[PDB]
Formats: structure tokens, sequence, C-alpha cells
């Protein structure tokens, strides 16, 4: 009984997951990359 | 009659006691003081320094 | 000396006081309650309750 | 009412008790006299 | 006779898995120890305490406290703390008298839930809203009403349970014994009572997964114990 | 120096006596962003419920699901 | 005051002539009354005893348990089958059974058989106990067989060896008093056929008229 709304809340809510994924990412192989000491 | 009342002012009951629930409450309540009152009675005298005899009491 | 602004922070590091004083916000809020009720029923008016 | 009786008679009864059994508690001694 | 006919006489330490060690803090003296703790949980802690924060305003700077030490406090110490009797929460001891708390009242609910159930065809869940509404016990309707026996249950098992909490020994805490092992059966040191012990570990884990398995069936089926078994029954 | 000791203060007393324990490192720090991340799902299922941005069959959301 | 040779005696001033050797004062309740000399042999003695303080036991439960129900059937609004005590054993023939407090949900007693084989398995076994001095697994073991203490004294009133003198009078001394009621009881529920608390209010009533010699004493013969 999944509305093609609701589809799309979880969609968006998994999007948000693959941006936060993709800075955390993309920060911590830079950081690493590119480390002080 | 209209309502419902306990039409005890004014009859003379002994100490009030239209029902025996009141017996009960007085009685209780009283043995219950005189029973913790009891079992203190020596220690209460002992302060006194002195025995409860027949010279005991406060006397002028 | 401390500012005005400042004064209830005496009890900042009083734990024994601390809830003395919010004991007296709780007595003062509930007092608000009871007074507020009190004078909203000597003002109510419960014959019309439609209109 | 009847209940409101009992409680009452139970509250009058508590204190007077107490009254009674306070002063045949030796108080006559209860003084700073010597 | 020997035997070594039917069965693989192989030799080992019983544990949760086939292959595999036992952790450091698990010995296996205690009763039912089969090396299973993945989470560490009765792994001995180790704690930092960190310094009084500075809160002076006398005080020009107030700075926050540092790690003032390491320590590792000794578990398994009961003391005359009545809210708090044991040292730590994470002991080996304190868990096991959980354990064994835990899974005696699950033994006496799964035998409770299934009597009840066949003795007044109820299920165990709607039997409380029933004896809620009605006090009865097996169709005998109880002379008093319900909210003197809500007091009277909170009363009597705030006494049971305080009586339970006075005890200091940690061992007699699970094993209390005197008056009740009337029958002396496990109150000796003998291997016939760590043999007991284990039988008593065994049943509860048992009952404590299976009255796991009421609420959850009662919750998705919407039966009860016996309920639950015919349901299951004719499903076919 | 000690305090006033009070039958009540020695009973709570062992509630108020682990002032500056703490568990090393990180402790429980990533299970407590597991639930901060369920929270604000919920969050968002709810708010978008009430905005109407999320439409469920069973749900009405107006006053005449007070019937 | 209660034990020695100066101890109050049954006669007051003139029981000096008839006090036994024997009754030297050492036991409870010891007024010095054996004028017919049951007492002589010391072992016979100490098991009269025995038997006048479990006599004297059984009488302060009878007096109180033969009068309760009755007080509560009259000053309260507990609704008894039969509160009369001698009218009780035929309440378990009635057709709810026996109710206590008159309530259908207490015990609810039916047969009358099932309740004597419980009493005597019961009563049994406690009078085995104390008759042998030790309980299941020697639960009473070395402790006095008429004065147990221990388990049986729970608020440990009897602590003080001196305590325990004065307050064994207060027991046989009360005990004493409910075996003759009990006499009374007894005697007043065959002449009056009332239960005692009819019989005591009906003193209160009018005590010049309602009273054993204007009521009952000339049917007597
Ligand atoms: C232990 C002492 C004891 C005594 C003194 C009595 C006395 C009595 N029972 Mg009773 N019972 C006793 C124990 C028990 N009864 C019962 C079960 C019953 C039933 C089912 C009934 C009685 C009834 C009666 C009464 C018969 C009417 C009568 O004779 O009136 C005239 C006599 C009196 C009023 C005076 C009674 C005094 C007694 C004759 C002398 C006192 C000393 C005794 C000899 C004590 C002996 C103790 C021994 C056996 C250990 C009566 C007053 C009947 C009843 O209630 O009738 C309405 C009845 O139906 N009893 C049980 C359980 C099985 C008992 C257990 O211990
Ligand atoms: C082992 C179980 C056992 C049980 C269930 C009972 C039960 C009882 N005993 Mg008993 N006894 C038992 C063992 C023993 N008694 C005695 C010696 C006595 C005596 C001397 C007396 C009792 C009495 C009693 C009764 C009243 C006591 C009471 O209220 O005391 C607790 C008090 C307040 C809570 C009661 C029904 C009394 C009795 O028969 O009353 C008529 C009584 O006088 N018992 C001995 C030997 C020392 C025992 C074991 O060795
Ligand atoms: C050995 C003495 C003695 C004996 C065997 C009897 C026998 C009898 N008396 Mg009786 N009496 C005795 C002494 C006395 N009587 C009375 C006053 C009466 C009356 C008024 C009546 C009887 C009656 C009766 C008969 C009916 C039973 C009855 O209800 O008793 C009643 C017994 C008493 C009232 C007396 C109680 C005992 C007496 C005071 C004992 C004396 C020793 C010590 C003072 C006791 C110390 C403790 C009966 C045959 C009745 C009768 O004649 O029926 C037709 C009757 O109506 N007696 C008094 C003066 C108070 C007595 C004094 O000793
Ligand atoms: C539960 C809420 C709460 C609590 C417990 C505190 C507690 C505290 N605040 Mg604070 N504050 C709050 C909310 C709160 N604040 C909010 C919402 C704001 C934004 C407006 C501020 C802004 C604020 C500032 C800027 C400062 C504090 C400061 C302080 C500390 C000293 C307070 C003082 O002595 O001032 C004393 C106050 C008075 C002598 C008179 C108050 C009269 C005001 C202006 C109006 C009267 C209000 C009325 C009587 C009650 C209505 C309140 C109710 C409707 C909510 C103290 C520990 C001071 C601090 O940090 O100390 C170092 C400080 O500088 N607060
Ligand atoms: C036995 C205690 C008791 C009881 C039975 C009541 C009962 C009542 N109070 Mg009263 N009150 C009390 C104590 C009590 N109060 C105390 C101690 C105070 C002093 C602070 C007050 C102050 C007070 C005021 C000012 C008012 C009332 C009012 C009322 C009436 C309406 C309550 C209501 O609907 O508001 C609703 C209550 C809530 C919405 C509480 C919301 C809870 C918040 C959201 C907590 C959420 C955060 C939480 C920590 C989350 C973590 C937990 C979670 C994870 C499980 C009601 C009859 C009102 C009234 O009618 O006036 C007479 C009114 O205005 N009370
Ligand atoms: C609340 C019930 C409970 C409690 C307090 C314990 C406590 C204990 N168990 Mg036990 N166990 C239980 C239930 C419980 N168990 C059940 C139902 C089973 C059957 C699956 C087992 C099977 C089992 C085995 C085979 C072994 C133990 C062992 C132990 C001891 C060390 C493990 C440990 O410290 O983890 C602590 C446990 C907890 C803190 C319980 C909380 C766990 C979470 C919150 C529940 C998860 C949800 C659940 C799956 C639904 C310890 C005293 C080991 C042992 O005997 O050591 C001597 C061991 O070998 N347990
Ligand atoms: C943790 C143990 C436990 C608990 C909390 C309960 C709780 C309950 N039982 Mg139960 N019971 C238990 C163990 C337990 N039982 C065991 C081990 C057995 C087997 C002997 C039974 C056999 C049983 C029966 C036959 C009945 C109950 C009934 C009941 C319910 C009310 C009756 C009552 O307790 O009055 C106090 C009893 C004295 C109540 C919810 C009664 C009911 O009607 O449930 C609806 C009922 O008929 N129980
Ligand atoms: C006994 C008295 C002995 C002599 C006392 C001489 C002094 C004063 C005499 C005044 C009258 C005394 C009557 C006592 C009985 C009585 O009052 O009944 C009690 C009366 C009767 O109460 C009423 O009786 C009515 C009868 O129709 C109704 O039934 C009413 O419902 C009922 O309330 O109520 C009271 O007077 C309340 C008394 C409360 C106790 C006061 C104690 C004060 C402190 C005492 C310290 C003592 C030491
Ligand atoms: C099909 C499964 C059914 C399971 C049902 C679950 C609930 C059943 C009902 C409860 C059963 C337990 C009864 C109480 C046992 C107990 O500890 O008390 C009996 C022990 C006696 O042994 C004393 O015991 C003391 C401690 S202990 O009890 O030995 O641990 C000891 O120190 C002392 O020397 C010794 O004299 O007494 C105490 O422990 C001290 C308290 C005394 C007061 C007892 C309460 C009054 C009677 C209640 C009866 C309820 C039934
Ligand atoms: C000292 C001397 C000296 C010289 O030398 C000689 C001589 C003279 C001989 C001597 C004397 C003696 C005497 C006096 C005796 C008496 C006795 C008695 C009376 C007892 C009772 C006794 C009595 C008794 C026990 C009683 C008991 C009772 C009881 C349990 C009860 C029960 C019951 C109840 C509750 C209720 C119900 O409903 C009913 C019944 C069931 C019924």
């Amino acid at each position: 009984a999944a509305t093609p709304s609701l589809n799309n809340l979880i969609g968006s809510v998994v999007a948000g997951g693959l941006v936060l994924a993709a800075i955390a990412g993309a920060i911590t192989a830079v950081s690493n990359f590119d480390s002080i000491r | 009659l209209v309502d419902d009342r306990l039409a005890g002012e004014g009859t003379g009951k002994i100490l009030g006691i239209n029902d025996p629930s009141l017996f009960w409450a007085i009685t209780i309540v009283f043995t219950i003081v005189w029973g913790v009152f009891y079992v203190s009675t020596r220690e209460i005298d002992a302060a006194s320094d002195r025995e409860n005899d027949d010279d005991f009491g406060l006397t002028l | 000396g401390l500012p005005w602004y400042r004064v209830h922070t005496v009890v900042l590091n009083d734990p024994g006081r601390l809830i003395a004083v919010h004991l007296m916000h709780t007595s003062l809020v509930s007092g608000w309650a009871g007074s507020m009720a009190f004078y909203e029923l000597a003002v109510f008016d419960p014959s019309d309750p439609v209109l | 009412m009847l209940t409101l009786k009992i409680f009452v008679y139970t509250v009058v009864t508590f204190f007077v008790s107490l009254f009674i059994f306070g002063f045949l508690s030796n108080d006559p001694g209860r003084n700073p006299g010597q | 006779r020997s035997g070594g006919a039917g069965y693989r006489q192989y030799s080992g330490d019983a544990l949760w898995l086939p292959n595999t060690e036992r952790p450091a803090w698990l010995d296996g003296s205690l009763p039912g120890d089969r090396g299973f703790d993945p989470l560490g949980l009765s792994r001995p802690a180790e704690y930092l305490q960190i310094d009084l924060d500075e809160l002076d305003q006398n005080a020009a700077v107030n700075k926050a406290g540092g790690v003032v030490g390491a320590f590792t406090p000794v578990a398994d110490q009961v003391s005359t703390d009545s809210l708090a009797p044991y040292s730590e929460v994470f002991g080996l001891q304190r868990f096991r008298e959980c354990e064994l708390i835990h899974g005696r009242w699950a033994m006496l609910a799964c035998l409770g839930a299934l009597v009840q159930e066949g003795v007044t065809g109820d299920s165990w869940v709607a039997a409380q809203t029933l004896v809620y509404n009605q006090p009865q016990y097996a169709g005998i309707d109880l002379p008093f009403d319900i909210y003197t026996l809500a007091v009277l249950n909170s009363v009597l098992m705030g006494g049971v349970e305080l009586f339970r909490n006075s005890e200091l020994d940690p061992e007699r805490r699970c094993y209390p014994g005197g008056a009740f092992d009337p029958l002396n059966l496990a109150s000796d040191d003998s291997e016939r009572t760590q043999k007991l012990r284990e039988a008593e570990i065994k049943h509860a884990r048992l009952a404590m997964v299976s009255f796991l398995g009421y609420t959850v069936q009662a919750w998705y089926t919407g039966e009860g114990a016996l309920g639950s078994l015919n349901k299951f029954a004719n499903g076919f | 120096d000690t305090g006033i000791s009070t039958p009540l203060g020695t009973l709570l007393k062992p509630l108020n006596s682990e002032y500056g324990k703490v568990a090393p490192g990180w402790g429980t720090t990533v299970l407590m962003g597991i639930f901060m991340a369920l929270f604000a799902v919920f969050l968002v299922i709810i708010l978008e419920i009430y905005n109407s941005s999320v439409l469920l069959d069973d749900v009405t959301m107006s006053w005449e699901s007070l019937a | 005051v209660w034990y020695g040779p100066d101890r109050p005696k049954f006669l007051g001033p003139f029981s000096d002539g008839l006090v036994p050797a024997y009754l030297t004062g050492e036991f409870p309740g010891d007024y010095g009354w054996d004028t017919s000399g049951l007492s002589a042999d010391p072992e016979t003695f100490k098991k009269y005893r025995t038997i006048e303080v479990i006599h004297a036991r059984w009488a302060m439960l009878g007096a109180l348990g033969c009068i309760f129900p009755e007080v509560l059937e009259k000053y309260s609004g507990v609704q008894f089958g039969e509160a009369v005590w001698f009218k009780a054993g035929a309440q378990i023939f009635a057709d709810g059974g026996l109710n206590y407090l008159g309530n259908s949900g207490l015990v609810h007693a039916q047969s009358i058989v099932a309740t004597l084989v419980v009493q005597v398995l019961l009563m049994g076994a406690v009078e085995i106990y104390r008759a042998n001095g030790e309980g299941p697994n020697g639960f009473g073991e070395g402790q006095d067989t008429l004065y147990p203490g221990g388990a049986f004294d729970p608020l440990g009133l009897a602590d003080d060896p001196d305590t325990l003198a004065e307050l064994k009078v207060k027991e046989i001394k009360n005990g004493r008093l409910a075996m003759l009621s009990m006499l009374g009881f007894f005697v007043q529920a065959i002449v009056t056929g009332k239960g005692p608390l009819d019989n005591l209010l009906q003193h209160l009533e009018e005590p010049g008229e309602f009273n054993f010699y204007a009521l009952y004493a000339n049917s007597l013969a």
C-alpha cells in the first residue's frame, strides 16, 4: 500500500544518505591523501 | 422524603454513636495510642533516675 | 560587584539551592494555574454552551 | 457523610489520645528544675 | 559396557560454536558457561575519571576538567547500598543474578501461560483484561475488587523483592538456599549441585526464549500459546 | 564538612557518586548516531504527513478523520 | 512479687494454713491452691502444669473466637451464616456451605469430612511436634516444650528473662480467666440458648430483671 509519494520520500531519504556518504567519502579521501605531520 | 441524612442530631446518643463503626474508630485509635504508651512507660520513668515506688512523683 | 543580570548565577554550583530555586518556580507556576482557574471560574458563564 | 463522621471521629480521638497519654507520660518531671 | 558405537566421544569444551575459544573473562567455572559473549558485555570494563569542571565565578579562568586517570573498578562487590548494591553494572556475577531472576520468572510464566489457557480457554494476553474487569481464578470469582488487588500486588511484590535485596553474598543472591531449598537437593558443594545448577540455567534460558516466543506470536498471529499451536496445525 | 546526613540522603547517595566516570574513546557514539538518523527520518516522515507532501491511503489528514 | 514465698495467694489473708509445701512459688500462677493434693507428686505436677497452660491457651483462643463473630454480626455489617458459637458448626451443612465473614468467595467449605481430614492431619502433625519436642528436621529441638520461644516469639517480647517471668504470670492469669469464662459460655449456652454476647446485653438492659436467678433458676430443678 505504498503510494508513489511515499516511494519518493523513501527515495529522498536514500538520496540524502548518498549525498552525505559522497561528502564524507570525499573528505576522508582528501584528509588521508593530504595529512599533517 | 426528598433526601437522605444521618438524622442523629438532637437525639441524645452516647458519644454520638449513631452506628457501631464510630465505636470501633474511637476504640481502635485509643487502644493503639495506649499500646505504644504502655510499652514505653518504664523508659519514660527511667529518665527520672528514680523507681516509680510509692514515694515517686513531683511532690512538695 | 555582580551585575544585575547574573544574580541568579549564585546557585550555578550549589545543588542544594538549585533545587530550592527550581522548587520556587514550580510553586509559582502551580500557584498561577490555581489562581488562573479560580478567576476564570468567577467570570465564566456556563449557561449557553452553543452560542 | 458517615465516612466523613468516622474520619473526624478517628482524627479527634487520635489527638485527644495523644493529649491524654502525653500528660500521663511523667509530664511533671519534664521541667528544668533540680 | 564401554560404548563408542553409536556416538562420537570427541574430547573438548562444549562451546556455542563447534570451534572457538572461551573469552578470557569467561573461565568456565560458572554453570552454563559456554563461552558465549560476542559483544563482551561481561568483559571487565575500563573507565576514565574526568576532574570536576571549574565553576567558580570568583575565579578569572574556569577551565573544564581533564582526564585525572584510568581505573578498572572491581566488579561483583555487593555493598549495603539498597538502591545500587553492586559495585559495577557490567559484572559477570550481577549479570548471572539477572540471568537467573529473568530466567526463573520466565519458567513460571511459560508454565503459567499454558496452564491457564488449558484451564480457562482464554489467551494469556486476553487473560489480563478479563481478570482486570472481573477478578477470577480457575473460573471462581475472587472476593476482592481489582483496586485492592492492584495495591496488594505492588505491596506484596514490594516486600518480597525488598527481602531478596537484603542478601549481600553474591553467590547467595543467586542461590539463597535455606528455606528455599527445603529438600537440600543442591545446598552442598557436590557435583550434583553443579549439575543441578547447570540444569536450571538451561531451563531458564529455554523459558526466556520461549516466552519471547509467546509475545511475538501474540503480536503477529494474535493468538496465545496453545492457540498459536492450533493455528499452525490448521495452517497446513 | 561532610555535609548534613539524612536517611534519604544516604539512600540516594549511590545515584550521585560516579560524577566523572566516562567510557574511553568514542564509546557508543556510533550507536547513538544510528538512532539520531532513524529519529531524523521519523521526524521527516511525520512532517511530510502533516505537510501533505506524503499521501497515505489510510490517513486523510483533515478534520474529517475525527469521524 | 509473683514468685517466692511472699507471692499473693488464693485465700488472701487466710491462705497460710493450707499452702502446700511443694507449691513454693517457682512457677507462674502459683497462688498455693492445691487443696486436693493433686500435685503432690513432682512429676505429675510438671505434667498438670503443661495441661493447664495448654487448656489455658486454647481457652484464650476459644473465648475470643466464640464471641468475635457475634460481636461482628451485631456491631458491624458482617453477616455470618451463624454467628452464635454453638450453632457455627451447622453452617457447613447449609446450602452455600461455610463462608468466612459471610463472603461466598472466602473458604466456601462444603464437606465436613474434608475439613476434619485436613484438621487431623494439620493438628496431628503440630501436636506430634509439641509432644515429641522436635518438629520436622528437628525444628524445635532443644527448646522448652511449654515455652519454646525462638520461632514462636517473632517479636522477641521474652528476650529479657525477668520480663519472661512477669509475662508468664500474665499468660496464665488471662488464660485461667478465659478457662473460667468458657465454662460460663458452656453453661450459659445450655441454660439460656442464646449467644454469650446476647446474654451480656440482656444483663445490661435490666440487671435486676435479666439475670440467672430471675430467669432460669426456677427451671433447673
Ligand atoms: C474441640 C471442641 C469442640 C466443642 C466443645 C464443640 C461443641 C459443639 N459442636 Mg463442634 N465442637 C468442637 C469441635 C468441632 N466441631 C466440629 C464440627 C461440628 C459440626 C459440623 C457441628 C458441631 C456442633 C457442635 C455443637 C453441638 C450442640 C450441642 O451439643 O449443644 C449442647 C452443648 C453445648 C452448647 C455445650 C458444648 C460444650 C461441650 C459439650 C463440652 C466442652 C468440652 C468438650 C468435651 C471438648 C472435647 C474436646 C476433645 C474432643 C478433644 C457444640 C456446642 C453442631 C452445631 O453447631 O450445632 C448447631 C454441628 O452441627 N461441630 C469440628 C470440625 C469437624 C470440630 C473440630 O475440632
Ligand atoms: C529555563 C530557561 C532559562 C534559565 C533557567 C536561565 C538561567 C540563567 N540565565 Mg538565561 N536566558 C533564557 C533562559 C533561561 N535562562 C532565554 C530564553 C534567554 C533569551 C532572552 C536568556 C538570556 C540570558 C542572558 C543574556 C543572560 C542569561 C543569564 C542567566 C543566568 C543568570 C540569570 C540572572 O540572574 O538574571 C537575572 C534577571 C533579572 C534580575 C530580572 C529578570 C527580568 C526580565 C528581563 C523580565 C522579567 C520576566 C518575568 C518576571 C518572568 C517571565 C518569564 C516567563 C514568561 C518565561 C542564569 C543561570 C545571564 C548569564 O549568562 O549569567 C552569566 C545573562 O547574561 N540569560
Ligand atoms: C499530580 C500533579 C499534577 C496533575 C495531576 C496536574 C494536572 C493538571 N494541570 Mg498541573 N502542574 C503541576 C502538577 C500537576 N498538574 C505542577 C507541579 C505544576 C508546576 C509546574 C503545574 C502547573 C500547571 C500549569 C501552569 C497548568 C497546569 C494545568 C493542569 C491541567 C491540564 C494539564 C494539561 O492538559 O496540560 C498538558 C501537559 C503537557 C502538554 C505536558 C507535556 C509534556 C512535555 C511535552 C514533555 C516532553 C519532553 C519529554 C521530557 C520527552 C522525554 C520523555 C519521552 C522520551 C518519554 C490538569 C488538570 C493547566 C491548567 O488547566 O490550569 C489549571 C495549566 O495551565 N498545571
Ligand atoms: C487449682 C485446683 C486445686 C485443687 O487441689 C483441685 C482442683 C479444685 C480440682 C483444682 C481446680 C481446677 C479447676 C478450677 C479446673 C477448671 C478447668 C476449666 C473450666 C477449664 C476450661 C477449659 C475450656 C477450654 C479449654 C475451651 C476451649 C474452647 C475452644 C477451643 C473453642 C472452640 C470453638 C470456637 C472458638 C468457635 C466455634 O463457633 C465453636 C468452637 C469450635 C467450640
